């Protein structure tokens, strides 16, 4: 696991000695190369995970999400160039240090072996990306929004620790294999309750769950594109790979201490769905619809079936690069008309034919159109939850409806009708805007050809 | 115990009192603390003579010259704050405040 | 002709060198776990004839 | 170029820097005999060599 | 809540008992020294940055000594660390082993015959 | 209704204006030595009942 | 050994070095007025050094190359379009007239860092004490407004009264239909704007408060336009003073210590002129002020600390 | 102040606490509080004014009447037993006057009224020797006398302790009064572990003293006293307050860095001993502190604020005096954290 973590901190020195012209290119190509390297990790033995020693593992719930962040990084370097080019040397640097030092925290957090190191990367990925929304946010709602995501993301964090180094006092050991092995049923107490809401709750607030979601909006609306890429891509699904991995030894508690969970996931799905029907700013409906694709993944881990799971994964990945898709179309025409307003800019297919293209295909693999892997995941947890309990199925037909109605919604404002007359500035789009909308959205219609690549480990 | 050991454990809690409870005066507080130091000395001394310890006799010297180390400190203390104010009034110090 | 090069591009060896640092780190951790090698009940074998361990 | 004393001139503290050098150097030499030493020790003590 | 301060035969302000030197002392590449050079390295570079200097070129020989000197530093702190956590060891074996009827030793059962309740998932 | 007012209210708003109400309660003292002495003297009072009676 | 804690202790001391030829000595008067010529004389004379009046790019002569910089990245003020527009609704008058106190509170602490380390004395053209008669002067034409007053009374009272006033006050007399009279003959067409409203203000301003003011605690030397020109006379006019008024005879070894680590370090000196209060004439932006930081640290000279910028040829740098 | 008599002050005030730290004898520990207290008198006044007058007046109150209170407890546990040494008291009356004592001396809560209040009165220096070498010698006599202590009371001490730092710094603009809650909340802190662990006690001392000098460093070396003008720094030394950034990031507890350590080590700690919910309010509580912190980042390093003119003379001029510790601490303060087992050195 060291041959990927040591390319990733050599990256800081690589990017700190370079000249002032050679900063976007040399991250670039590095960032590419280590992704390379990391795609190598999706070999998986099937029976157990692939133990490289004490402190690292890995597993095939853990390969994706880790390729995936070694994908993103190059995307999000790609992005933030353009709007960052008055800006000085030292700076331009400082926001790629950040950028990789979030790439060495998210490589580390997904392969921990032990949960007080994986609560320590947890929490240390809040602080670069709490630097990046409050430094280099455009409006002056930043600070609010950095205050909420901390805040949020600390007051579910902290009973976590508190839980966790009780278990390790209860049990003598949080190594995950030891976790796994010498698993005991919990009883039904209130001590073992507030235990699994304390084992609970971080990880509910950084999906997050409806109810508990007002600061995803605030903190993906105000930061920069990159800041919005990882937030929306990676560091959602930090809660879902903890709760994967922390129900092994909730059991048989879990059995009725997930109702209200599933009831706010399901209807707050529905709530948020129907939301994205109704918003003037463009970012706040992709944040919205990303709060509705995550209530889903929470039923899906809630109802701890091995589809279930499977689908959940298939969910991660593909909501993450679908959402990262749409932030940077969006943010391509913020940066052509410096708005958010949806109704501002209009008819955008007459001007720009090849970013509507990107536009219909990041529409339509926001609505699960098959075979797409986004249609894999929600289908199987629609067919998990069907087993579950056959009433399901009419919230999630409601949630299926909404979310094609604002896709196309989205889709047919911007870029249909007529033209606004009087804005006048929209150039064509660069090669760097094409290359990047082609960067995010092929690995997507690769990974049909291959969709156990991603299924997980119940595959 | 005998009811002098009682009489020299109210006398340090009535002067206790008397300094944690203000009136307008610095000075009215200072000798509070010198009947606290005083109450201390006569306790200590009456310990050490009933129960024979030798050595510590010279103990309650020790408590008086820091007894005194302690006044000098206060009256000081009470210099410069009266030739700020012209007044030794407590009410006089509050430039700062929680 | 290759000073000036070599001065203004050598910070693209890092990468690889931390690379290959990273391999050289794994193969050592890999040598620290070698308590149950060739005695699992499963994987239990005869050596080879030349052979010194099943895996390094 | 600069118009007054400027206390590091053209040349360094030649003293100062000698003296920095040397404390590296016999600290890091006093590291490399302790460490023999301890080294040479707990062999003689737990009859290793 | 004080543990081993009052240990018998301990003497006040040694740092460094001569029992500690029956220990293999921590080696040079040891990766706790490598990270104390890195934070005394991490130290010039701040000290450079504070004064106004030239970041990664200007004290040499100020970044050095820094490097020395949290180094050899880490040395003695690795070393009487490992001492003290090598006595916490010898003083829970030496009193489990004179207190055998407070951890005792209860034959142990397979699994075939310790009857475990199952909890469908459903 | 939901989004923007109510889940506002409950969550951050409610800890906001108690966090704000506290404060301006904790740290609004006159710089009195006075005051300070007499609560002192009364939390002498109740360690010394409340506490030193109970062992 | 940089002077400070250790080099009092350890033999330096103040007292030792005054010779009775100190005295700090300002040779003030009204626009256009001979007083630089009289205050050259006198220093040339009496042997002090001479430090000419403080202008916008004083601290310039001081730092790196003693080239003067920018106006925009120095002073960023002008005044010639003060004489042009006094009243112009972009704030010139008022920053100029608090970068120009900046610049005296700079020279004086200078000076008085000299005369405390050398022993030899100084001689200054204005000072901090003589800065207000030109805002008054400007307050009372409708230059500024009543709140930049007020700030420039703050920062004159949380700085000038750190350091000692000087022991001569000379003031150089001329009416003000003379100081227009050369104000004509000299020839600079931004000067010729002045009105006589503003010389008559400055006047007043002298003569109603500084000498009355310096009277109390300095001894003064009152010399017409006529009788200014015998630099002799007046030198044997100071000659022949007996400073026995102010507080410069209650100095000992301990307060000379206190002010002379004060007089170096300029910054602490500067401390208080970048106080909080956000006037609309000296109040500049977060974007135009990291744009004028960025052009700045762009100098050649001024990137790194003194010593360390290679680009002017400094050597040895990995070794400092 | 003649440089040799501060010298004389500072090392009596230093040979005070080391004789609180040394001595076996209750009379000799005695001696040390009412040497340390004399010499500390002047040290707050170095930089004469009416507030300066002020604040070392109610320290000097507050500290004689703790004094008084220490000398009658071990009058009682002499009474009670003819013993001089600091073992363990015999009397839990004389223990309880003990205790209110030592918290009175510390500045625990309800005592904490004087710390603010002297804090902001006195210069940044003499603020550092208050927080920072003043906390010593109560804290190795509560150190000593630990099996001792009544763990309601201690408890309830440290709680409100943190409770009312977080709220009291919430309300404050000026640098000291944030500094001196910062203060009596990690006082609170340190004291909730102390009748489990002393080691977690040191632990904790040695990290925020270290994370206390660092942050007055920089505050003396941007000479500000007001969040507006700490606002300033930016335009003439932003890596000032890129490291004030990082230094109060780490001094709210946040992980990867170093304040982390100390609270996670308590927790823990605690958790050990079926301690659960007082841990989980701590941490909860704490958050408070972490909310100014960010809010004195906000106003200093994430944002740049409007700034004056005559900052471009200051732009000329280097720091005369510069700090030779400033850069270790810094570093200490932020990057410890995987160095954690070393703390079974401490015991
Ligand atoms: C099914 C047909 C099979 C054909 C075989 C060959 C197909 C090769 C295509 C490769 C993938 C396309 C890449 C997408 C990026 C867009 C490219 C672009 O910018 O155009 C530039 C290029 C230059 O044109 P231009 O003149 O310069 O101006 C263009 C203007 O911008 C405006 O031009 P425009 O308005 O014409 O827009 C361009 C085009 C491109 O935009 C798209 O949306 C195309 C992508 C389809 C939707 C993607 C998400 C939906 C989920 C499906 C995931 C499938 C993945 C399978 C594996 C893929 C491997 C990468 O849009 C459309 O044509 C309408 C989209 C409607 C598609 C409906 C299909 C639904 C599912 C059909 C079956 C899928 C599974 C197959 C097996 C089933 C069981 C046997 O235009 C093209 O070449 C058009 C692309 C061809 C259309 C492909 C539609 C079907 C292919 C789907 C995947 C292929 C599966 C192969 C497996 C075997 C079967
Ligand atoms: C976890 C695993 C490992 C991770 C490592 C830990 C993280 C990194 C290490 C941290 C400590 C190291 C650096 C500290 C001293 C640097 C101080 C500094 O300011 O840098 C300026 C300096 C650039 O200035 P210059 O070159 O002198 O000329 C430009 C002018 O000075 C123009 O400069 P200026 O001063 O005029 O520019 C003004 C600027 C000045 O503001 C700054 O420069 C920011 C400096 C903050 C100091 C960091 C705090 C102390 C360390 C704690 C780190 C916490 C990490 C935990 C995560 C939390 C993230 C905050 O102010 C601003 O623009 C406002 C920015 C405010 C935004 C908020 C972000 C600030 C805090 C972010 C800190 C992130 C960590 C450090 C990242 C690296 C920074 C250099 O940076 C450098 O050039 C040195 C960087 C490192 C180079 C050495 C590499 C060795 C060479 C290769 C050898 C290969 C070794 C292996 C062998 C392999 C075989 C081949
Ligand atoms: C372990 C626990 C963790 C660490 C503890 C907590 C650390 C807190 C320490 C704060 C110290 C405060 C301070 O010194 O200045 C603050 C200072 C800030 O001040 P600043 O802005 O730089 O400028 C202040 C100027 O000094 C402005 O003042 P100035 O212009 O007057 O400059 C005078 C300057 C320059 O100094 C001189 O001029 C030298 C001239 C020598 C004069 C000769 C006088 C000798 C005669 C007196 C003898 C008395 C003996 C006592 C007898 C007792 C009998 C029982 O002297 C000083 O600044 C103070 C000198 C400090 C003396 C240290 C010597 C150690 C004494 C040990 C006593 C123990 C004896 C045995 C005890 C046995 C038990 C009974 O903080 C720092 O500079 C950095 C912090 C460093 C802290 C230590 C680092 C952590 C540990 C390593
Ligand atoms: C906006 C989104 C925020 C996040 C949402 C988090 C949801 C947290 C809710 C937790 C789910 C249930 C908690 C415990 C399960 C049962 C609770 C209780 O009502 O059930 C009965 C419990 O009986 C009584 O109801 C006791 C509970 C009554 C007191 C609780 C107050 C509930 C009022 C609602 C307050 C809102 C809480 C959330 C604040 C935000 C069962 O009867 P009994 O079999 O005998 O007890 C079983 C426990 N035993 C085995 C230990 C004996
Ligand atoms: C922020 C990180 C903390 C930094 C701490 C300051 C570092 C600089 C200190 C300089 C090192 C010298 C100190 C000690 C050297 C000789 C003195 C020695 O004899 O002391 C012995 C003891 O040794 C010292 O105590 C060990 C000091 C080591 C401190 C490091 C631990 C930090 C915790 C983990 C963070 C890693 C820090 C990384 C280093 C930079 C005496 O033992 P004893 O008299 O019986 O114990 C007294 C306390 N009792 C009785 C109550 C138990
Ligand atoms: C018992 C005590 C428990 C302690 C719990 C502390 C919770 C930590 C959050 C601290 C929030 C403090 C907010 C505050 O004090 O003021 C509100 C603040 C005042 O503005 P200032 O910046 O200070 O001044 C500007 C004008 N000059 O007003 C605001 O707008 C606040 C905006 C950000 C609020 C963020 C709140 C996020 C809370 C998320 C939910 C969980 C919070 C913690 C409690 C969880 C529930 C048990
Ligand atoms: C930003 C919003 C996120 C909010 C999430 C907050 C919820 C976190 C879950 C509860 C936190 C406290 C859990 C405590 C840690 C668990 C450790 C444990 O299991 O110990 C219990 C201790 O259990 C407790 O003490 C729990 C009491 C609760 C203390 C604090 C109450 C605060 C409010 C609790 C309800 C809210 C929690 C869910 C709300 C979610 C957010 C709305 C039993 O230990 P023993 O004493 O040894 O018992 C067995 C031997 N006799
Ligand atoms: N504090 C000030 N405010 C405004 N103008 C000033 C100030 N100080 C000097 N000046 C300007 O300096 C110019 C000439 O300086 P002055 O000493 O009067 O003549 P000379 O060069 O003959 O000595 C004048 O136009 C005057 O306005």
């Amino acid at each position: 696991m060291l041959k990927i973590i040591i390319p990733t901190t050599m990256l800081l020195p690589m990017t700190w000695m370079s000249k002032h012209n050679m900063i976007w290119i040399n991250a670039t190509v590095h960032s590419l190369l280590i992704s390379l390297i990391s795609l190598s990790l999706l070999n998986q033995l099937g029976e157990n995970s692939l133990n490289f020693s004490l402190t690292f593992f890995s597993d095939s719930l853990s390969a994706p999400l880790l390729v995936l962040t070694t994908w993103l990084l190059p995307l999000m370097l790609m992005a933030s160039q353009s709007h960052l080019s008055k800006e000085t040397t030292t700076r331009k640097k400082l926001y790629i240090t950040m950028l990789i030092l979030l790439q060495l925290f998210l490589i580390m957090t997904f392969t921990a072996t032990e949960l007080i190191l994986f609560y320590i990367l947890f929490e240390a990925t809040l602080v670069p990306t709490l630097i990046i929304i409050t430094r280099w946010g455009n409006q002056t709602e930043r600070l609010n929004a950095g205050l909420y995501f901390l805040f949020y993301t600390l007051a579910g964090s902290l009973p976590l620790l508190v839980a966790l180094v009780y278990i390790q006092n209860t049990t003598g050991s949080l190594n995950f294999l030891i976790i796994h092995y010498w698993s005991h049923p919990l009883s039904n107490s209130w001590s073992n309750i507030f235990m699994w809401l304390a084992c609970i709750m971080a990880f509910m607030v950084k999906m997050p769950l409806y109810g508990l979601h007002l600061w995803l909006p605030k903190a993906h609306v105000e930061a920069p594109i990159a800041g919005s890429m990882v937030l929306a891509a990676v560091l959602l699904k930090l809660g879902g790979y903890g709760m994967m991995r922390i129900t092994t030894i909730l059991n048989p508690l879990t059995n009725y201490m997930a109702y209200p969970f599933l009831m706010l996931s399901m209807w707050g799905m529905i709530m948020t769905s129907s939301i994205c029907l109704r918003q003037t700013d463009l970012k706040s409906l992709i944040a919205y619809s990303s709060v509705s694709h995550m209530a889903l993944v929470i039923v899906a881990i809630m109802i701890q079936t091995p589809w279930s799971f499977m689908g959940a994964t298939a969910l991660m990945i593909a909501h993450g690069l679908t959402s990262s898709m749409l932030f940077c179309l969006a943010n391509t025409n913020y940066e052509r008309v410096h708005s958010r307003t949806m109704i501002l800019a209009r008819g955008l297919q007459t001007l720009l034919p090849l970013m509507a293209t990107w536009w219909l295909v990041a529409s339509l693999t926001n609505l699960a159109l098959p075979p797409s892997i986004n249609l894999i995941g929600e289908l199987f947890i629609i067919t998990a939850s069907f087993s579950w309990s056959n009433i399901t199925i009419i919230l999630m037909g409601m949630n299926m409806m909404i979310t094609a109605l604002y896709s196309l919604y989205m889709l047919i404002t911007t870029q249909r009708g007529k033209y606004t007359h009087h804005i006048n500035n929209i150039k064509p789009s660069f090669t760097r805007e094409n290359a990047l909308m082609a960067l995010h959205i092929l690995p997507l219609l690769l990974l049909t050809l291959n969709p156990k690549m991603i299924l997980g480990p119940l595959y | 115990m005998p009811l002098v050991y009682m009489n020299i454990i109210m006398a340090f809690a009535i002067a206790l009192a008397g300094l944690l409870m203000y009136r307008s005066h610095l000075m009215s507080s200072l000798l509070c603390l010198e009947g606290m130091m005083l109450s201390l000395f006569i306790m200590s001394t009456l310990i050490i003579l009933n129960t024979h310890f030798t050595l510590a006799n010279m103990m309650p010297i020790i408590l008086l010259v820091f007894a005194a180390c302690e006044a000098a400190l206060g009256l000081s203390l009470l210099v410069m704050v009266s030739n700020t104010y012209g007044t030794d009034y407590v009410q006089n110090l509050n430039l700062l405040q929680c | 002709n290759v000073l000036q090069i070599v001065r203004d591009h050598w910070v693209h060896i890092l990468v690889p060198v931390g690379f290959v640092f990273g391999c050289y780190l794994d193969r050592r951790s890999d040598e620290k776990l070698t308590a149950f090698r060739n005695k699992s009940l499963l994987f239990k074998r005869e050596l080879r004839p030349n052979e010194e361990v099943t895996w390094k | 170029k600069f118009y007054i004393r400027e206390p590091p001139h053209g040349s360094p503290d030649w003293l100062k820097v000698g003296l920095t050098l040397g404390t590296s150097v016999f600290l890091w030499i006093y590291l490399i005999k302790q460490h023999k030493e301890d080294v040479l020790e707990y062999k003689r003590r737990n009859g290793l060599e | 809540m004080t543990m081993m301060s009052g240990r018998p035969g301990r003497v006040p302000l040694q740092f460094l008992p001569n029992e500690a030197r029956s220990l293999p002392p921590p080696k040079l590449t040891d990766p706790r020294l490598v990270y104390m050079g890195f934070l005394g390295y991490c130290s010039g570079l701040i000290d450079n940055a504070i004064r106004r200097r030239p970041v990664v070129s200007a004290g040499l020989h100020r970044q050095l000594l820094y490097v020395t000197s949290f180094v050899f530093f880490g040395y003695y702190l690795l070393k009487r660390q490992d001492y003290m956590y090598a006595l916490r060891d010898h003083d829970m074996f030496a009193y489990v082993k004179s207190h055998p009827e407070d951890f005792p030793e209860k034959d142990k059962k397979t699994y075939g015959e310790i009857l475990e309740e199952f909890h469908p998932v459903r | 209704l939901l989004d923007l007012i109510w889940l506002e209210t409950i969550l951050p708003k409610t800890t906001s204006f108690i966090q704000m109400k506290m404060s301006i309660m904790v740290s609004n003292q006159k710089g009195l030595i006075k005051l300070y002495f007499l609560s002192f003297l009364i939390t002498i009072m109740i360690s010394m009942t409340l506490f030193n009676y109970h062992e | 050994l940089q002077y400070g804690p250790l080099a009092f202790v350890l033999g330096e001391r103040t007292t030792r070095k005054l010779t009775e030829t100190s005295k700090v000595i300002t040779v003030d008067g009204n626009i256009c007025s001979g007083k630089g010529r009289l205050a050259r004389e006198i220093a040339e004379k009496l042997g002090l050094r001479h430090f000419p009046e403080a202008g916008i790019h004083y601290a310039d002569s001081t730092t790196g190359d003693g080239k003067p910089l920018d106006v925009q990245l120095s002073g960023n003020c002008s005044l010639e379009k003060f004489y042009d527009d006094p009243k112009s609704n972009d704030g010139n008058s008022y920053r100029l007239q608090s970068w120009l106190y900046a610049s005296r509170l700079l020279q004086y602490a200078d000076a008085l860092e000299h005369l405390l380390s050398t022993g030899q004395g100084v001689v200054l053209e204005r000072s901090i004490y003589s800065d207000f008669v030109f805002l008054e002067a400007m307050y009372r034409q409708g230059f500024i407004r009543k709140q930049c007053v007020e700030h420039y009374n703050e920062v004159k009272k949380v700085t000038a009264c750190e350091y000692l006033p000087p022991h001569v006050v000379v003031y150089v007399d001329v009416p003000v239909p003379e100081i227009q009279s050369r104000i004509q003959k000299k020839g600079n067409p931004h000067e010729m704007k002045i009105t006589a409203a503003y010389l008559q203000d400055i006047e007043n301003a002298y003569k109603k408060t500084f000498l009355p003011e310096m009277s109390e605690k300095c001894e003064v030397l009152q010399y017409s336009a006529r009788e200014a020109e015998d630099a002799e006379k007046v030198v044997e006019d100071i000659e022949y003073l007996k400073c026995d008024k102010g507080p410069w005879p209650d100095q000992d070894d301990r307060t000379f210590h206190r002010l002379r680590m004060l007089v170096q370090n300029k910054l602490e000196v500067l401390n208080y002129t970048t106080i909080p209060v956000y006037l609309p004439e000296i109040t500049i932006g977060a974007h135009q002020s990291d744009r004028v930081f960025q052009k700045f640290t762009e100098l050649p000279g001024r990137k790194y600390s003194p010593g360390y910028n290679e680009d002017v040829g400094d050597k040895w740098i990995w070794l400092k | 102040m003649n440089p040799i008599i501060y010298t004389t002050l500072i090392m009596t005030v230093m040979s005070g606490t080391m004789l609180v730290m040394i001595s076996s004898h209750w009379l000799l520990i005695w001696i040390g509080f009412e040497m340390n207290l004399l010499a500390m008198i002047p040290v707050l006044m170095k930089n004469f004014n009416p507030r300066a007058t002020e604040a070392a007046t109610k320290y000097f109150l507050t500290q004689a009447t703790a004094s008084m209170m220490l000398m009658m407890a071990i009058i009682i546990n002499l009474l009670y037993s003819g013993q001089w040494t600091i073992t363990k008291m015999f009397n839990p009356v004389a223990m309880t006057m003990m205790t209110m004592a030592l918290a009175m001396k510390l500045g625990l809560s309800p005592f904490h009224f004087w710390v603010p209040e002297v804090t902001q009165g006195i210069s940044l220096q003499a603020g550092l020797l208050l927080l920072t070498w003043q906390k010593l010698a109560p804290l190795s006599v509560l150190c000593q006398i630990s099996q001792s202590i009544n763990p309601n009371l201690m408890l309830t001490m440290a709680m409100l302790s943190i409770l009312i730092g977080g709220w009291g710094g919430l309300n404050q603009t000026q640098l000291r009064k944030i500094m001196a809650y910062s203060s009596i909340a990690h006082m609170g802190w340190m004291t909730a572990v102390l009748p489990y662990n002393t080691t977690m006690t040191i632990l904790n001392l040695l990290i925020y003293i270290t994370m206390t000098l660092a942050m007055f460093m920089l505050l003396i070396h941007s000479s500000a006293t007001t969040t507006l003008s700490l606002s300033h720094t930016w335009n003439k030394m932003p890596v000032i307050t890129s490291l004030m950034m990082v230094t109060l990031l780490s001094m709210g507890g946040l992980p990867p860095l170093s304040g982390f350590m100390p609270k996670w080590m308590i927790i823990q700690e605690m958790t050990k001993n079926e301690s659960i919910i007082m841990p989980t309010l701590m941490a909860m509580t704490a958050l408070l502190n972490l909310y100014f912190y960010m809010r004195l980042a906000y106003s200093s390093s994430l944002t740049m604020f409007p700034s004056t003119n005559n900052m471009k003379m200051k732009w000329q001029f280097e720091h005369t005096k510069q700090m030779k510790l400033l850069p270790t601490m810094i570093v200490l303060s932020t990057l410890v954290l995987p160095m954690t087992p070393a703390l079974s050195s401490l015991n």
